[PDB]
């Protein structure tokens, strides 16, 4: 066996291995192997993106203004987030402003998304890693109810209602049909949670199942569907027509009216179900403020998002704050540039692609992706893995550095982020909820703490969009519709050679866009995306990601059930088909 | 009374047909979830993971074998022997291949399982290839879309749970209910559309009145799908509704007929981005060459 | 009644010369005008024109061919294929162009009436739908169709600058 | 806080349909139109005060807030038997129109018989029923036409008049351009078939289950101003179209009075495309079918 | 009924857009300010001087804050720690931070406060920068042009008091009524550009006959403005009419867009006359030198 020194961790693939494949409640495809001392600790840990797609080779030669398209198909989970990169940068390289309204409308199609992907990851993907859904059959109506009113305004509260939802949970399972619920790991010592909560959860779970269909409407208005809604280079296509015959065919009052009674439903939900429900788990599950810190207390990654000055992606105009911090140095929030060869650089020495020279780095201006598996011995055959060799290729997701470091992105790392720079708002926020728990500032660099700041982030988003949706109001009242600029559309009028950066922070983190243009062409379309920061392979230096470092050092009550790798792992939110693209 | 029981694997995919089964309006997911099927393998939703969700996987089909619906998101790569996209250590093709053998019908969702979709577009990295290249003697009913309407995937579902049968067909393999009739057949705007009425360039005072499409690049007059009558998210929207054209995302291998925002498009046997008016004005200009050469 | 034999060829021209304009314009339309679409329809009167035109010009083209078959080609499998090869590499290059010629107006025909006949006619166009089963099969859509359609209608137009051209070259 | 705009709601001779639609609202919700947006201070239909009571709020309302509210008109006054066909506190109700437009800012004329008369004005009109701006001359009066006007288009010019601070742009007529500047027929979802010449000749043929135009059952949509094509009624859910029957053309000025709903609407162009050319491929077909002497 | 507050103040400018403004013939100046709106600041017509003046201001912004218009023409300077423009010992760009927060809304007079204008010029020797790149949390109106027609000045002004709103704008912010079309598009002299009937030099038979200004630079077929209908000084004249092409004074940027005197590129130009002319004559002498009468 192998044994290493990196970033604080021991590296040791000794003793016994376990394999969870698939992961499943996440996006895609996903294998993770671990090795456990006799403790029962995990000792080493091994992040897999098993799928490739090659979206980057696709785009090879096609026009940029179709490029958002494609890339949107990167993802259907974080539906937006990619096309709003790609005119982002094609914008960039051709050197596009676009209207006020089209850039208020792109927020609030980003905020949206937030608020919807947020939401459903919260029960649908992480939350029956935390509510034990055949335990709530034991639960007392009536006290569920005490419970719930306790912790919060929400109207659906009372016994009638959650022994009604027992009652179907009941008949449902007692014809052996469990359904999404069978051979699960209910009754593991590590479900913290009285049957009450539990009952209250997973009437939330249910509640959050019908309601996530409603959020996504504001995407159907201003980009006419969802998942997958439409975009263009240069606005959005989405004209608005208030006082003037016609009106009819365009962005009305009246569909201006239904995205505003969106809004509303969508901050009350957040607000009042999601919110006290986090804090709720965070009250039953507080040794989990300990476990699975990671990479949070050491290097953390944001590009900034939601510029609220047109065409600005300055640190006057981003809403929401970006920077890096390395070496657990919180203090000093350094700048973060993306055509800087020397920040951002992809290694494919352990990931199944070719470079030149695998022991080098590459900028996404100097992206390759040349697919090759090759995954050496791998104690089976090729197409029989039992065991990943580590030490060599393992995956299909690059490994993305920043200045050479391995970096956390997603809601904590944007958290601590803001939390640094002096956002007040944020800081504000931030001490209430931890000060509501009990617990110190380093909670929050935690499995525990991704989840809560996922939800915090909700209903920042929430706000933001009531926020945007103002905005856009005040520049409808002074006459102000323009929704697109055409003047740069045809190809004749567009530099014959340049290339530009798209990037914004999506639900999971920082992620970019890089596209280069060559005679009205696409030449070159690299991304970098968040999943792929956190679900990295190692590097020439054999520095861990985001997910192998969390999952070190952790105890397991019962391997042969993976409970507390699932926690740890859904706690990020991956998204699979995003890492590898 | 139990509950018909459903497989529902991921290839190669987006998850975006999941995300859209999940917007269904009426029935709402948890009621189909809940009352009308069972679903009874999912990757996405289930709680199980690893070797639990393998056990399932096993247990269901071979306790339901030839009598559970198969539904199948994304599809299979046959490149590097398939292990683009790897399921338990193995090619996600041997759990189609298997998954397939004991169901009794199967259900392409959109178009990655129907045609191919975006991952399959030119040049096809990793030799994705629809479900029904794959496994042959299996009915296949293909619900294409990127992704298909909500309330059109719960329909389908809701026909066959309710009538007891499989949805007619088209010669493709699509239920004639909702692709029987394309989208120029009933968009709202062919008024527009026939009397010459078009938006020239975004945001223009055509755009704001909600002028045709057409000259932006609309592929509605090719694309089968209802989304022009049924309409998307509760029948708040659909593309053309929101100022963009369709892009044809029902229709197989759309991404390669050229740019979205052109009439005349890509015609992939020919070259690489050869459309008709390319190669046929190339041939009336090399006439025109011989036909003055020679003259004089 | 009828008429003398030269009608039924300055109508296929005028057929043609109509055809294309027209379908021309289907792809790339003109324009744009505004108005009440109640009372526009600009758009609609070129598709019109277009279908009955194509309709006419079947009707000709199929009867004028079936009188050159009945007349033994011309002049008052792959046998004659090889063949005609042979003899072939020595006006051969001519009558070649004039068969090509009648061979794109029939893909014009065969391509023109599997869009036209799509939604639902239902009737006697049942085997145009196998065109697009085709199309289908080659791993395309109807959009294909209109593509095809729209090429070959370049090329019968190069036909014509060389029918043309050489015709006027018997300006003796 | 902020003081909402005080607005007085009145009824003449109605069937209460504009009221029952406007509590229809999605969006708004007419709860939060009542709660937030406007001080709805008279409406019979649902303030709790009656009789006495009734009148003394009437009367504070329009003489502390005069110049300042608005009046919104549902019904018309009868001009017939000294205007006691309509009778409200044992006097003429034109008398309490009078007396409130006279005090108001501006009028909404909801529906078609505030805009135009609807069916109580149809012949023989009995009554004398007369629409609100032949008995009002000197104040700005919006017609919201409709029989009923579509709920969220209600709502909708509230909105924007509560938001925007300011009547909607008008017509030559007095109707709001947003909603009522384009046809039904104009952006008809069934255009297609209209424009092909595919026709429901008569009820649930199957052209009828295959949803082709309603034109030759009497649909008078190409010479009606409303949204219901693209707007919709009840969330988006329908419109009379949509669900198999022609528009009556109730947004019309005396839409009763043009002859049978079932009766074609004339001078409207129509040369359908496929109709038109399946006729001359037949003519040209039998034509020569009669010369060659394979006739019939 | 009490009167708008309206707040005028002054950064880097010529004062051209206050001259301007004077110069209105319906309504007259005098009228606006007397009738129309509540001129509360302005440097160069007010009383007050020094401390007064700062009173005055300082009242001004406190007693109608969120209820003033703030009129600003000129632009701040950033070069020197903004002292490249001082108002009562402090750079300007305060007072105009100062102004912006308490207005409901901004009109940026001129091609100055739109864009730069003269000052923001090669090699803008002292950082001048347009007003929304340093506002950017209020609405802005751009009045573009150096300076802007007197009679679209007041008519902005009295659309605003009288229909109690800002002016639809495009992209740009200009308002749509006066910017929405080029001078190209509604130049009386159109006629002789289409028909390919030029000016060449100064003062030839050309110029005296008011042909097109287009080979002597004229920048109409690129700026938006209204001075081909409204016209200038109550209608009277505009700078095509007098004989001089535009030089595109109300489009950002365009002191430094190549000499004024050269002409415009990318736009479209094909004469009806002047190719119909040359393809005569083309096949006129084709055809006499055949003959034999090339002379
Ligand atoms: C010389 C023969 C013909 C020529 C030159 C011709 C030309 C064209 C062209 C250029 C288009 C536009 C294609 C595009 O860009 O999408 C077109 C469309 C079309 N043609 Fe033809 N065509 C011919 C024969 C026919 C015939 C015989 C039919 C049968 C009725 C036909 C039916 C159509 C149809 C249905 C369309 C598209 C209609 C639409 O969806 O708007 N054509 N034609
Ligand atoms: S917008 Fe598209 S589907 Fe609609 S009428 Fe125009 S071409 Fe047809
Ligand atoms: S006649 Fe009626 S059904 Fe037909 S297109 Fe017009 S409005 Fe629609
Ligand atoms: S180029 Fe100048 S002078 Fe000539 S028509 Fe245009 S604006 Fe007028
Ligand atoms: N959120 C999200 Fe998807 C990932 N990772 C993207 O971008
Ligand atoms: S793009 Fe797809 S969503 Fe419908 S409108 Fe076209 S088939
Ligand atoms: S009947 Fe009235 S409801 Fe609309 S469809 Fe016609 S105007
Ligand atoms: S110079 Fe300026 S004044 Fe008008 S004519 Fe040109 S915009
Ligand atoms: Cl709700
Ligand atoms: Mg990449
Ligand atoms: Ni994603």
């Amino acid at each position: 066996s192998t044994q290493y020194e990196t970033q604080g961790y021991t590296i040791n693939n000794a003793g016994r291995r376990l394999v969870v494949d698939p992961i499943t409640r996440i996006e895609g495809h996903m294998r993770c192997e671990v090795n456990i001392n006799d403790q029962n600790v995990i000792t080493n840990a091994v992040s897999c993106g098993t799928m490739f797609r090659g979206l980057e080779i696709i785009l090879q030669g096609r026009d940029p203004r179709d490029a958002w398209a494609f890339v949107e198909r990167i993802c259907g989970v974080c539906t937006g987030v990619h096309a709003l990169a790609s005119v982002y940068a094609i914008e960039d390289a051709i050197g596009i402003k676009v209207p006020d309204n089209a850039n208020i409308i792109r927020n609030i199609m980003l905020a949206t998304l937030w608020c919807h992907d947020h939401l459903v990851h919260f029960y649908q993907l992480a939350g029956m890693d935390w509510i034990d859904v055949l335990d709530a059959l034991k639960a007392d109506p009536r006290k569920t109810s005490e419970l719930a009113q306790s912790l919060s305004s929400w109207p659906k509260s009372s016994p009638g209602y959650f022994f009604d939802v027992q009652n179907r949970l009941k008949k449902f399972v007692e014809g052996g049909q469990l359904g999404i619920f069978r051979n699960g790991y209910w009754g593991h010592p590590q479900y913290k949670l009285p049957p009450e909560a539990n009952l209250m959860g997973f009437a939330h779970y249910l509640e959050a199942l019908d309601f996530q269909r409603e959020i996504v409407k504001i995407h159907a208005v201003f980009g006419g569907k969802n998942p997958h809604p439409n975009w263009i280079v240069g606005g959005m296509p989405c004209a608005i027509n208030i006082d003037e015959s016609g009106a009819v065919g365009a962005v009305n009052m009246e569909r201006l009216n239904l995205v505003q009674s969106i809004i509303t439903r969508t901050a009350d939900f957040i607000n009042n179900v999601m919110i006290p429900d986090a804090l709720a788990i965070g009250q039953f599950n507080k040794p989990w403020s300990e476990i699975g810190t990671g990479l949070s207390d050491k290097c953390v990654l944001s590009y900034g998002a939601f510029p609220d000055i047109a065409n600005d992606f300055g640190e006057k105009s981003l809403l929401m704050p970006g920077g890096a911090v390395i070496n657990g140095d919180f203090n000093n929030v350094l700048p973060v540039d993306l055509v800087d060869p020397q920040q951002v650089q992809e290694f494919v020495d352990h990931a199944w692609y070719r470079y030149p020279n695998d022991q080098v780095g590459r900028h996404p201006f100097d992206g390759i992706t040349d697919p090759w598996y090759n995954p050496g011995d791998v104690k089976g055959s090729d197409t029989n893995i039992q065991q990943l060799n580590e030490q060599e290729r393992y995956s299909w997701i690059k490994a993305p550095r920043w200045r050479g470091n391995a970096m956390e992105v997603g809601p904590l790392a944007r958290t601590l982020i803001a939390y640094h720079k002096g956002d007040a708002a944020t800081v504000e926020s931030v001490d209430r909820m931890m000060s509501a728990l009990n617990l110190p500032l380093s909670g929050i660099q935690s499995t525990l703490g991704r989840i809560l700041c996922r939800a915090h982030e909700a209903q920042w988003a929430a706000g933001k969009l009531q926020y945007f949706f103002d905005k856009l109001m005040t520049n409808l009242k002074n006459g102000n519709l323009a929704t697109a600029s055409t003047e740069k559309w045809e190809p004749a009028t567009w530099p014959t050679e340049c290339r530009g950066v798209g990037f914004t922070e999506a639900p999971r983190g920082a992620l970019g866009h890089w596209a280069a243009i060559r005679d009205g062409k696409i030449d070159l379309y690299q991304c970098v995306v968040p999943t792929t920061w956190n679900a990295s392979p190692r590097d020439p230096k054999g520095q861990i990601g985001a997910y192998e470092a969390a999952l070190m050092n952790t105890k397991m009550a019962i391997p042969e059930q993976p409970l507390e790798i699932l926690r740890t792992l859904h706690s990020f939110d991956p998204c699979l088909a995003c890492s590898t693209h | 009374k139990p509950r018909i029981p459903v497989v529902w694997i991921h290839g190669l995919e987006c998850t975006g047909c999941t995300e859209s089964f999940i917007r269904s309006a009426h029935p709402l997911a948890k009621d189909v979830i809940l009352s009308l099927i069972s679903l009874d393998y999912d990757d996405t939703l289930m709680a199980a993971a690893g070797t639990q969700a393998e056990e399932v996987f096993e247990d269901i089909i071979t306790q339901y074998n030839g009598k559970y619906i198969l539904a199948v998101e994304g599809n299979p790569p046959l490149g590097e022997q398939g292990m683009f996209c790897i399921s338990s250590g193995r090619p996600f093709i041997e759990k189609l291949k298997r998954a397939a053998a004991g169901a009794s019908a199967i259900i392409a969702w959109g178009t990655c399982a129907s045609w191919g979709c975006v991952q399959a577009a030119r040049p096809n990295p990793t030799q994705a290839t629809p479900i029904d290249k794959v496994i042959t003697d299996k009915p296949i009913i293909k619900v294409p879309g990127c992704p298909p309407i909500p309330d059109v995937m719960s329909a389908i579902i809701t026909y066959m749970v309710t009538f007891d049968r499989l949805p007619d067909v088209d010669r493709m393999g699509r239920p004639l209910m909702f692709y029987g009739q394309r989208i120029h057949d009933k968009c709202y705007r062919r008024a527009h559309f026939d009397a010459g009425e078009f938006v020239q360039s975004w945001d223009d005072d055509a755009a704001r009145k909600g002028y045709c499409l057409y000259k932006m690049g609309c592929k509605g007059p090719t694309t089968y799908n209802a989304c022009s009558s049924t309409r998307w998210n509760d029948g708040v929207s659909f593309p053309i509704q929101s100022g963009h054209g369709c892009l044809g995302c029902a229709e197989n291998g759309f991404w390669d007929r050229g740019s979205f925002y052109s009439r005349v498009v890509d015609i992939p046997q020919m070259g690489t981005h050869s459309t008709a008016d390319t190669v046929g004005l190339t041939a009336l200009g090399v006439v025109a060459a011989a036909v003055g050469v020679h003259a004089v | 009644f009828e008429a003398p034999v030269r009608i039924w060829h300055w109508l296929t021209v005028l057929c043609m010369a109509v055809l294309m304009v027209t379908g021309y314009f289907i792809g790339k339309p003109l324009p744009s005008v505004s108005g009440e679409a109640t009372y526009l329809f600009y758009m609609g009167y070129i598709r019109l024109i277009h279908f009955s035109a194509g309709m006419v010009f079947t009707v000709v083209l199929l009867m004028r061919i079936y009188w050159a078959f009945v007349g033994n080609r011309y002049s008052r499998s792959w046998w004659q294929g090889v063949w005609y090869e042979i003899r072939w590499y020595l006006n051969p290059i001519a009558q070649a162009a004039m068969f090509g010629y009648f061979l794109m107006s029939v893909f014009m025909i065969i391509t023109g009436f599997a869009l036209y006949s799509e939604h639902s006619q239902y009737a006697i166009f049942a085997p145009f739908r196998y065109v697009v089963e085709f199309f289908y099969w080659t791993g395309g859509n109807s959009m294909d169709i209109h593509s095809w359609h729209r090429l070959g209608m370049w090329l019968i137009g190069a036909f014509v600058i060389g029918h043309v051209y050489m015709a006027l070259r018997e300006d003796i």
